[PDB]
């Protein structure tokens, strides 16, 4: 993780704390194993050690987030490099979260005009919200932004 | 004119870099003149710049490496020595490297064993609106808002401790709360605490307060950083079992409760003047919170305080509209028809068993006077003056209208005890502002009174902006109204026989009211026709129809800030009605420990239900796996690109 | 018929190419058909078209380049030959090829010889709004609007000069600002003065001003072309040191001020009528420059001359109140009760110490009124009439009110020195001018008056295109009303006794003012009940509301452009109020120069935060 942008930073730890499941920072062979299993399939708790300690910088036995960063360097992001969607996504984001809400799209609409109803909104926010929890990426505002 | 002479320094510096020969060619890396120059003659090179430089920090300044490390063989000292005056005062140039995110010249400055103890209290370093930063004093510090690892962790390795403190008292962790790049310095705040290593038995690190007592966990609440928010209160959840789709955590409930005189969330929340920081009421651990503090214990106690408010004006009118009164006196009536009154108020005529009840109606509404100015005797005498107008604008701005219908009350006291004449004065005053004041419990009663917010927004700016351009317009016309019916004789049209009313004649022509004035038996006179009718279409046809227009559009600029601000109110009545109210009632919220093994700290617990996210859940795993109206919305996020693109 | 007439002769070129056997085998590449018929017969090639043409120039025209070739041969002379007449003079045939982008033809041109110099100074090439394009008088110009550098490099090397001038005084530079094409065309500014290797004595290009006296700089700040006069700051704001995410930024300030007498920036963007140019303010330089001269400097002395006029006003008024009056005279109420008035204005009564008083702010008014005149007496000699109308709708659209209140006080004490007898009527325009003319400080106090930019909005157009539509509903069903009670006593309903009153009658009811006339005691006549019914339904119901809506509608059209009015006012109020007050007092802003031996311009410094994220990002 040489250089990361907020927003790749903002998104992974929303990955790390969706995917620690009981909040203490680290991440074990049985966190990581249920979860996994969770979706479908089942590996035999042997690839569990074998996915930690492929990633493990100390050899803890636990992965916390900075390992868990690096290793997304290394699942690094594609080459969607741009300049102005990110000043566009400062303007639009009042607190800086890294998610522009439907309050805040609705605020930045608001001082433009056009009054927007309340189901106009949602209708906007659903279509460009591609894993589905009702608020919208970095890497999906631009999604929106280039082509349809 | 502070700014100028701020900037006059400024460029004052610059011309003892042009005349001198050797900070000229410290600016540049001019090697080959830098050699001659120093070893050749004897001069020395403390040659003080203008905001009291040496020329060791200006290499630093204009970042000019290899510089500097020719000046270390001539000067083993000027590393120690620290700038002059009045702006930056006592910085190094230890502190200057670092702000300039490397130079590797760290290595060579503490290779010269340079301390990284230096305190930089100059005056452009001080918190302020005129400062456009605020790092901080010590170089640990500075290194700590350019967010560069390796450059803090070296400086742990040469003995800087991180319980350094400015003339604020705040460590190194309150000034991570504080810069402005939020999330790029979450990780900060993680790097610092692991080297907390030595746990001290005062506390660790954590719970340090700053000179006006405040941990780090509730200055991101003041100013409303979030984000930081959400990542301390992860330190705090104490999570049981996991059932599936359900999760049932039991989250920490300290420092946000009013159990001590620390205050400790949520009057330091509504005493703030910014508007963000309003913004955590919405955050997980604390709008679960104070719902269950208001739909049990918080409601009910707050409507039946609200009845008695009612019963009190009610016998208040009572003995409003039953006053003594005789017939008129000896004195006809000695101005000719133009002194038309009947009673004048009876002197000292108590002699009746119906006014006894009088008597006892009269005398509740003083004694409940005199309550609501005990209750208003120390928060004069300890909330400043305009330390009182902070804590009224946001949600107790009636406050004063309380104050007022105590003192009106007070009057008639007085006034009938002398027993004067102008008893009507106060009795007017004590009678509309007292069932105004009722209009306080708008909040109350259900969400259908946050008009009483919306109103309270509108009076002011809005209304407030447009009354004077009446004033104005009102003020010619009606002067212009009294020259012309100068002449007449007011028996017929009797507007405008005196000045004074004449202001108050062509109000009511202002607001549509009054029924225009016109005879058509008599004739008045030609200006007339060409005034009123120019009066007429300003008045009621440009001026006041602008009013619902400019009204009409501020109604919908504020819907959603309207909404938040109501729920807002609502804990600020909680907290208020708390602290003036003795416990062995409405126990002390959430649930209580030690009981169950777990220590005095106070506990509750959340439920919720999670989703799964299939698709967003495959690619992580990847990760980790080895070798309508369509059409109308879309062409909102086109008019979302057209507006934004370069344009 | 003026543009019908360049439609005329353009269909008489095609014509003559229809019919002529050379200029038809020179509009294709005929080849053969040029081989035959030049070589062999003896027929004079120098046919002029309609318009002036040679076959040289349609073979360019029509981007022929192996025609052109074979006219190389019997032509010597045709490369030096102009095009004749009216639309397009002078307009040679190294012109066309190069607007049509290349066509090596500039090889074989200059090959021949081709001149350099030829001027167009046709009709067509002039800056109009007839015209779709500008590109200038001389070739290099040609190229230089459409964005080719090969063939501008080209130009230089055979000997062509980069100063020449229009009729205008245009430079090369100024040329390229007008183009519609902004960042295409802005790469070019920065080739052609690196071909500036001379150092003149006389300036370094940059500084040439046009027959109306503008720098480039300068026009683009008039034109608003933004992304220009973005690029062109840059030259002259020097950078200071930087330090971490801080930067000590050293703006110019030497072309931007009101120092001399060319007023070089702020009165030319003030006096414009172009809307875009009001955009200029809100880039760094400028908009940090007027903050410093309102918050210091600006704001007292407009809120203490402000008061000054409310104390002008209240003298007035105390001098209006009171007036010379006495009882009515001999004349009694001769008409039969129709004539109740009861004063009639005392004629050299002045012998009271309360009458003294009364002189002396009467003659504080007076004086007054003279002083608005004569601060008005240059302004309207010399900036013309209509002229006086562009500086006026912008941001002091009153300027004849204050001129219209001193007639008034004029006339009145004219009227008393001759004493004659209808003195009410000047006083009248005389009082309410005088308190609507305070308005003009709502700019003032703080932002809570830019009411009086919108009032003026609304005032002219939506209302005035409401008002005639008034006008005439009226105007009909007013004549209606006073046919309907011609029969009737007016002792009742005397609303409508003539029609002149009926007029004015009806206009209280139409904005609901009047009660609406009723008697219930005597039977009004059977027609007027549907008639009125027919009214209100119409004016009271229909049409007033209306006027609402359509209030309604525009208030929030004009959302974003209500705010930047309002700052751009403020920059009217400052310069106005700095041409007309001397010095020695709130001086030239910003840092005095050369005592730091710097020069004799003088600075002012900004500093700002990076925002180190794009520094993140710039890998
Ligand atoms: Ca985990
Ligand atoms: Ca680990
Ligand atoms: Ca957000
Ligand atoms: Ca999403
Ligand atoms: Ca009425």
């Amino acid at each position: 993780a040489d250089q990361l942008t907020e927003e790749q930073i903002a998104e992974f730890k929303e990955a790390f704390s969706l995917f620690d499941k009981d909040g203490d920072g680290t991440i074990t062979t049985k966190e990581l194993g249920t979860v996994m299993r969770s979706l479908g399939q089942n590996p035999t708790e042997a690839e569990l050690q074998d996915m930690i300690n492929e990633v493990d910088a100390d050899g803890n036995g636990t992965i916390d987030f900075p390992e868990f960063l690096t290793m997304m360097a290394r699942k690094m992001k594609d080459t969607d490099s741009e300049e102005e969607i990110r000043e566009a996504f400062r303007v639009f984001d009042k607190d800086g979260n890294g998610y522009i809400s439907a309050a805040e799209l609705r605020h930045v609409m608001t001082n433009l005009g056009e009054k927007l109803t309340d189901e106009e909104v949602d209708e906007m926010i659903r279509e460009a919200d591609i894993d589905g929890d009702g608020q919208v990426n970095y890497e999906e505002f631009v999604q929106m932004m280039t082509a349809k | 004119s502070w700014a100028q002479s701020r900037d006059e320094q400024n460029l004052l510096q610059q011309k003892r870099i042009w005349e001198s020969p050797l900070l000229l060619a410290a600016k540049d890396n001019d090697v080959q003149a830098l050699n001659k120059l120093l070893k050749y003659e004897d001069c020395k090179v403390h040659q003080r710049g203008a905001m009291g430089e040496t020329a060791l920090h200006i290499a630093a300044l204009y970042d000019n490496l290899e510089a500097a490390m020719v000046l270390m063989e001539a000067a083993p000292e000027l590393v120690f020595e620290p700038m002059t005056s009045e702006l930056y005062e006592g910085q190094t140039a230890l502190h200057i490297a670092v702000v300039n995110q490397n130079m590797n010249l760290v290595r060579a400055l503490l290779a010269r064993r340079a301390s990284v103890s230096a305190r930089a209290t100059g005056t452009a370093f001080r918190r302020s609106p005129c400062n456009l930063i605020y790092f901080g004093e010590h170089p640990l510090s500075f290194a700590a808002c350019v967010n560069s690892e390796e450059i803090v962790r070296l400086l742990i390795e040469h003995g800087a401790d991180i319980r350094a403190q400015d003339s604020l008292g705040n460590t190194v962790l309150h000034i991570l709360i504080l810069q402005p790049n939020k999330t790029f310095a979450c990780q900060m705040y993680n790097l610092l605490l692991s080297y907390d290593r030595h746990g001290d038995h005062l506390q660790p690190l954590d719970l340090v307060p700053n000179h006006q007592g405040l941990t780090p966990f509730k200055l991101a609440g003041v100013e409303g950083n979030t984000v930081m928010f959400q990542h301390l209160m992860q330190k705090r959840k104490h999570t049981q079992w996991t059932y599936g789709p359900l999760t049932s955590t039991l989250y920490d409930l300290t420092e946000i409760d009013s159990s001590g005189d620390e205050q400790s969330l949520l009057e330091l929340i509504i005493t703030t003047k910014k508007r963000e920081a309003r913004q955590i009421l919405d955050q997980t651990p604390v709008k679960e919170l104070v719902s269950l503090k208001w739909k049990r214990y918080g409601r009910p106690y707050f409507c039946m305080l609200g009845a008695i408010y009612l019963l009190y004006i009610i016998c208040f009118t009572m003995c409003c509209i039953y006053r003594p009164l005789k017939p008129r006196t000896n004195n006809r009536t000695s101005p000719r028809d133009n002194t038309l009154l009947q009673q004048k108020l009876l002197q000292e005529a108590y002699m009746t068993p119906k006014d006894d009840i009088r008597l006892v109606g009269e005398l509740v509404t003083v004694i409940g006077a005199i309550i609501i100015l005990l209750v208003e005797v120390p928060d004069i005498f300890r909330m400043g003056v305009t330390r009182f107008f902070g804590q009224t604008i946001l949600g107790g701005p009636f406050h004063v209208l309380i104050i007022t219908y105590a003192f009106m009350v007070l009057v008639t006291m007085v006034m009938r005890l002398i027993s004067a004449s102008g008893e009507v004065v106060p009795m007017s005053f004590a009678l509309v502002l007292g069932w105004c004041n009722v209009m306080y419990f708008a909040r109350g009663f259900q969400m259908l009174g946050p008009f009483t917010i919306m109103i309270q927004k509108m009076i002011f700016g809005d209304l407030m902006r447009f009354c004077w351009l009446m004033a104005v317009v009102i003020l010619g016309f009606a002067s212009a109204f009294y020259i012309i019916f100068q002449t007449e004789d007011p028996e017929e049209l009797g507007h405008f026989y005196d000045y004074p009313m004449a202001l108050f004649s062509t109000f009511e022509l202002f607001l549509t009211i009054i029924d225009g004035p016109a005879n058509y038996n008599v004739d008045l006179p030609f200006m007339y026709s060409i005034t009123y009718a120019a009066f007429a279409i300003i008045a009621t046809l440009l001026m006041l129809n602008l009013l619902i227009a400019m009204m009409g559009d501020t109604h919908w600029r504020v819907a959603h800030e309207r909404d938040e601000l109501w729920r807002a109110q609502i804990v600020a009545t909680t907290v208020m009605l708390e602290r003036k109210l003795p416990r062995c009632l409405w126990p002390r919220s959430g649930i209580c420990g030690r009981e169950y093994g777990l220590g005095d700290r106070w506990f509750l617990r959340v439920e919720d239900r999670q989703d799964l996210n299939r698709q967003r859940i495959q690619r992580y795993a990847q990760a980790f796996h080895t070798r309508r109206s369509t059409s109308r919305s879309s062409a909102n996020w086109e008019r979302l690109r057209q507006g934004t693109l370069r344009r």
